[PDB]
């Protein structure tokens, strides 16, 4: 979590610093428009229901998926969806990995590779 | 009085400040884009000026009906303005310059018919009066020649019939990214000022004029008129 | 107001209506100072739907007949749920705002749209 | 040989140089290797123009008619977009 | 200040002056935030007339000569009425507002107009 | 920071440095809003000197030795005055800006620049 939180913190700060530019989106260049879209996706990702706590592993998977480009394809209003879908695809096909992550909390190359492979498989096959 | 309303007013002014900063940046981007577009377009105008000088020195004996100089009667004007406000009041400057010029023209006892292409002119300057044959509006940022084609074409056609003699155009002159000034120009008689170009360097052969002797010049003249009005419009856009 | 008490459609409709109204609330200052024209199409749609919703919440009362002279009304829950869902879907965009005033239901809105 | 061949319609500039041969309708195909003599101007036909610079480099450009100017060492085309 | 006490003209002139000044006072925010150009022509006329009126209400005193050195002035009532009637009527739209400062009468304003 | 207490040249150098920093601050927004271009040479020199001063203001500390390993520095006032006077004069206009970062004195700057 300590490794993965900084990216979303920077994204939230960048979205806060420029927010009035939403209506003139076509006017800005590619980089600032990408920053705006990433900020919108991140700020919609933080929404959550009640009486539904998230485990460490679920937060880690969501933040890792957001930090890369896997969240760029999905539509902004569909960010709340596909998140529970990705979490539910896990915990049933990758139970040992989340058991290990929840129990230990360690981070290495193998865990990152497994998370990347699982996210790729979900994006390739499943639907939301 | 109440502190809560004062706090709300402070918050509202803060929001207005933020949105106005955003508009300032948007204007920066648009101004740079307009500057580069018109810089790209300028060499074509320079080439066409070179070619019109070339042809007028080639065959100066034959003059078209636009090279005419009939006595001043029923002059015309061209007004280019903006489609929206918040422009620092350059449109009012152009309108006041045109109003003083047309006051002088009326002192010379000449009625005026002019074409308006700026939305502020047709929406406001029309409210008092004035005969207008072309009132194009909502041309948008960086329009095309098709968007503004017939507005000056019909006025030139009326000039050909003899009902018009002088045609004026007025806009804002781009001198610095921070400063601009109104301009007044006369274009219909194509009066020559610099005719010494290419006289001292060769060009003693001219052209044989195989397709037509002196007939094709009308098309390039109308193209020239379109080019000048288009470049004036884009200059006004950048100044805005 | 809870998904497990009133259901699923009711909660979503109420939340969407509140979201639209709150979004429209934040556009007062910009229009007040700057012209309404300098806005995106989505904002204009939002403000139009917000005005329609804002004046759709008014209905005549039975005991307040003496003040205005109009007869009272009593709208069931299904009718208002259906009307708000239809209005929020995207239709009813050509009907003027004046049909949404002391009207009662939604079929009454459609009937009133003929005159004014 | 050919040094430059410029065509500008509205706001677009083209690049040329060492043009082997040029094909156009209404001009007889004389365009290409610059003759270096007989300056002349023509009303350009709306047919597409094929340009072949060298070593068989074939690329195609379309114009919608206009005025063509040809002169020793100076070839300029002033066409119309529509 | 009663139409039965001071007359019909006096009351009307005073009311018009107060109305013009009050209308000018309400525009202090738009000119503060936006520029002067973002107003209708009528508002600009109101602002200019109010500034000229504000300047025209100042006159030198006999007692205050030691502070400044200019001699004092005395103005009859009918001159004041005539001056304000002329100012509100529409004339004096070309005289700069710098000529309305500590002049007393209105013919003195006209005479001073050619100096400053 | 007045000439009477600390002398004349110290005051002059301090105010000159502050003026250069203020000019850079007021030009930063112009650079951001329009670009590094469309500017003359004195402003570019001001920008470069301001960047050099900004880098030169930093220095290592004794209490950070056990973390980084770089030795601490105790630069005296004279050396600072000499270095800043030389920088403002324009002598060190060719040294890369990286040599000024977290180095300490001025001969250290020269040595670090020579090493690069």
């Amino acid at each position: 979590i300590k490794k993965l939180s900084g990216g979303i913190r920077t994204a939230l700060a960048q979205y806060r610093e420029l927010a009035a530019f939403a209506q003139f989106a076509s006017d800005l260049d590619e980089a600032t428009r990408k920053q705006l879209e990433h900020g919108q996706r991140v700020t919609e990702l933080m929404k959550q229901k009640q009486y539904a706590p998230y485990s460490i592993a679920d937060q880690a998977v969501s933040v890792y998926a957001s930090n890369e480009g896997y969240m760029a394809d999905v539509e902004v209003k569909k960010i709340v969806d596909f998140d529970a879908a990705l979490i539910a695809y896990f915990r049933s096909e990758y139970a040992p990995l989340m058991k290990q992550i929840d129990e230990t909390g360690d981070y290495n190359k193998d865990i990152e590779a497994a998370i990347k492979a699982g996210i790729e498989s979900f994006k390739a096959t499943q639907t939301y | 009085a109440n502190l809560k309303e004062i706090r709300a007013k402070v918050a509202s002014i803060k929001s207005t400040q933020k949105i106005t900063r955003a508009m300032q940046m948007v204007a920066a981007s648009k101004m740079r884009r307009a500057q580069e577009r018109m810089a790209q377009g300028r060499p074509y105008a320079d080439n066409m000026r070179r070619v019109i000088a070339h042809l007028v020195q080639a065959n100066p004996e034959y003059k078209h009906r636009y090279m005419v100089d009939r006595p001043v009667k029923r002059v015309g004007y061209i007004i280019v303005s903006s489609d929206r406000g918040l422009a620092g009041g350059l449109n009012i400057n152009l309108f006041k310059k045109v109003v003083q010029h047309v006051k002088a023209q009326q002192e010379q006892s000449i009625e005026v018919q002019f074409a308006l292409i700026g939305q502020k002119a047709v929406s406001f300057f029309k409210n008092y009066g004035g005969k207008v044959l072309g009132a194009t509006t909502q041309i948008g940022d960086a329009p095309s020649l098709e968007q503004l084609t017939g507005s000056v074409q019909v006025m030139l056609d009326a000039f050909d019939k003899g009902e018009l003699d002088r045609i004026y155009l007025v806009s804002n002159g781009f001198v610095n990214a921070m400063t601009q000034k109104p301009k007044v120009e006369q274009l219909v008689p194509l009066a020559p000022a610099e005719e010494g170009d290419d006289l001292n360097r060769t060009y003693g052969w001219d052209y044989i004029y195989e397709p037509e002797a002196e007939e094709l010049l009308n098309g390039l003249l109308v193209r020239y008129i379109e080019s000048m009005v288009y470049q004036g419009v884009i200059e006004n856009v950048a100044c805005e | 107001l809870d998904p497990l008490v009133v259901g699923q459609e009711h909660y979503e409709i109420a939340r969407a209506v509140q979201n639209v109204l709150q979004r429209y609330k934040e556009l007062k200052d910009i229009i007040a100072i700057l012209g309404m024209d300098e806005l995106a199409e989505e904002d204009k749609l939002v403000v139009y739907r917000a005005r329609k919703i804002q004046r759709f919440f008014s209905q005549p009362f039975h005991v307040a007949e003496v003040f205005t002279g109009a007869p009272g009304k009593l709208v069931p829950l299904k009718e208002t749920i259906r009307g708000f869902k239809g209005l929020l879907a995207g239709e009813y965009d050509h009907i003027p705002e004046q049909a949404f005033y002391m009207v009662g239901g939604i079929d009454e809105v459609i009937a009133k749209a003929e005159k004014l | 040989a050919t040094m430059q061949c410029d065509v500008v319609s509205v706001k677009e500039s083209i690049y040329s140089g060492a043009v082997t041969m040029l094909i156009a309708k209404g001009a007889g195909g004389e365009l290409g290797i610059l003759p270096g003599h007989a300056p002349l101007v023509t009303l350009l036909q709306p047919g597409p123009i094929r340009v072949l610079l060298e070593n068989g480099t074939e690329e195609i450009v379309y114009v919608s008619g206009g005025v063509l100017e040809v002169q020793p060492h100076v070839v300029t085309v002033l066409a119309d977009t529509a």
